[PDB]
């Protein structure tokens, strides 16, 4: 009785640890694919200011923008 | 024997809702 009660936590808790490394492994590869996507980014971001035209453009355009 | 076992299996079960 005793036993086996034991032996069920125990496989229970497997199973949660089990769960927990799944959920983990899906949380990576979400952050994985975040990082990746936020480095991708920041080659774009690099290149700044597409003309010189545009700066006159500048004072044209409204200013929030 | 069995109580040393049981010892393991719930220090392990412990260790395993920590984690």
């Amino acid at each position: 009785q005793v036993i086996k009660c034991l032996e069920e936590q125990i496989q229970s808790q497997v199973d949660e640890i089990q769960d927990l490394r799944t959920l983990n492994q899906t949380w990576e590869n979400r952050v994985r694919e975040l990082r990746d996507l936020l480095t991708r980014y920041a080659s774009r971001r690099e290149d700044s200011m597409s003309l010189g035209a545009r700066d006159a453009e500048l004072y044209h355009l409204p200013v929030l923008e | 024997f069995k109580k040393q076992v049981i010892k393991c299996l719930e220090e392990q079960i412990q260790s395993q809702v920590d984690e």
